[PDB]
């Protein structure tokens, strides 16, 4: 089976900072994983695959990276309306896994 | 373009048979897989299960948290996905989503874009 | 000794497609229709700067004595190891997506090395080539296009990535690799005969 850790359950700060969210797993998965965005009152959408390349229509501000079992999704000079819940997800090519994200609260 | 919808929910006592139909409108059905996921209120989404494609017999990749409670079937004739459940439980009162899942070619990393609108499941005696 | 032939002249420019500067890219291979001339192929044969000359039509010794309707000279650049993909029959990536030869191709395929001229200090990301397509290619058909490709599922409405890969990819010619990864300049000479009169063939030698 597969397990993973999603300690960063809430990380928000002054608008325009270098926000980041971690995604750590005990087992080895390599680059089989993705990151999604969900705004309130709407189904989650597809943003990042392979932790390297974003998806069409996504501003290049988002930047995912990492290796092995540790990965990070950050943003530089975050734009308005970016506030949303960002979810991490992993695949072993046979088994599936999700992870609780961060509910950025306006402050 | 690409569209997806769900239907078949209801408010029933535990035990009654229930069918959920997810209909894919106008991208493709016979050359791609299909997946079902859970999103409980005030909680992070969680795996529910996916099945294979091209009428190979089905992989029946049921998820761990709901092992031996649900079943899946891809109706290729009408190009839809049917999910059958019999024994409902209070802890299963979570939003349900049907999504398109298929691994890429260059990087070969599975992901699930083009999600559906979702179907609400509620049980209350 | 018994026959005489007129003074030679009008040597059409094979150099214009051999000694030229740029040979475009494989996905946009040019096409020079050489006609109405007397091409002395001997020089193209007796030269030390040509690496591979594996012909597939007629023996490359009497070619200066067979007169065809016109000769089509194509030119492009390829990876070193793929120089054997241009040959008839053999399949691969450029064979069925960028350039293909018919079953009974009756010309010749010159190729040579250019690592000293088509790679800057850090390499040049200028030569593109196709890596995806709906299906294979019929012989001698260009595919100049930019429409996005879809592989797994769903369409690509002017988008890119995740089953919307850009159809064209660069080579990345770094001047520090083995021969297989160095730029080879390749020319294809396809003769063509037609019910119309012939006008192109090698010079008729002269004597006292
Ligand atoms: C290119 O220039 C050299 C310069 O000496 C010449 O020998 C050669 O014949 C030229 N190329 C062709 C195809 O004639």
């Amino acid at each position: 089976d597969i397990q993973m850790t999603q300690s960063p359950s809430s990380l928000s700060a002054s608008v325009g900072d270098r926000v980041t969210i971690t995604c750590r797993a005990s087992q080895s998965i390599t680059n089989y994983l993705n990151w999604y965005q969900q705004k309130p009152g709407k189904a989650p959408k597809f943003l990042i695959y392979a932790a390297s390349s974003l998806q069409g229509g996504v501003p290049s501000r988002f930047r995912g990276s990492g290796s092995g079992t540790d990965f990070t999704l950050t943003i530089s000079s975050l734009q308005p309306e970016d506030f949303a819940t960002y979810y991490c997800q992993q695949t072993y090519s046979t088994l599936w896994t999700f992870g609780q994200g961060t509910k950025v609260e306006i402050k | 373009q690409v569209q997806l919808v769900e239907s078949g929910g209801g408010l029933v006592k535990p035990g009654g048979s229930l069918r959920l139909s997810c209909a894919a409108s106008g991208f493709t059905f016979n050359n791609a897989w299909m997946s079902w996921v859970r999103q409980a209120p005030g909680k992070g989404l969680e795996w529910v299960g996916r099945i294979k494609s091209k009428t190979d017999g089905g992989t029946t990749d049921y998820a761990a948290p709901v092992k031996g409670r649900f079943t899946f079937s891809r109706d290729d004739s009408k190009n839809t996905l049917y999910l059958q459940m019999s024994s409902l439980k209070t802890e299963d009162t979570a939003l349900y989503y049907c999504t398109t899942a298929d691994y890429d070619i260059l990087t070969g990393t599975p992901a699930s874009p083009y999600w559906g609108q979702g179907t609400l499941v509620t049980v209350s005696s | 000794s018994i026959v005489r032939f007129p003074n030679i002249t009008n040597l059409c420019p094979f150099g214009e497609v051999f000694n030229a500067t740029r040979f475009a890219s494989v996905y946009a291979w040019n096409r020079k229709r050489i006609s109405n001339c007397v091409a002395d192929y001997s020089v193209l044969y007796n030269s030390a700067s040509f690496s591979t000359f594996k012909c597939y039509g007629v023996s490359p010794t009497k070619l200066n004595d067979l007169c065809f309707t016109n000769v089509y000279a194509d030119s492009f650049v390829i990876r070193g190891d793929e120089v054997r993909q241009i040959a008839p029959g053999q399949t691969g990536k450029i064979a069925d997506y960028n350039y293909k030869l018919p079953d009974d191709f009756t010309g010749c395929v010159i190729a040579w090395n250019s690592n000293n001229l088509d790679s800057k200090v850090g390499g040049n990301y200028n030569y593109l080539y196709r890596l995806f397509r709906k299906s294979n290619l019929k012989p001698f058909e260009r595919d100049i296009s930019t429409e996005i490709y879809q592989a797994g599922s769903t369409p690509c409405n002017g988008v890119e990535g995740f089953n919307c890969y850009f159809p064209l990819q660069s080579y990345g010619f770094q001047p520090t690799n083995g021969v297989g990864y160095q730029p080879y300049r390749v020319v294809v000479l396809s003769f063509e005969l037609l019910h119309a009169p012939a006008t192109v063939c090698g010079p008729k030698k002269s004597t006292n």
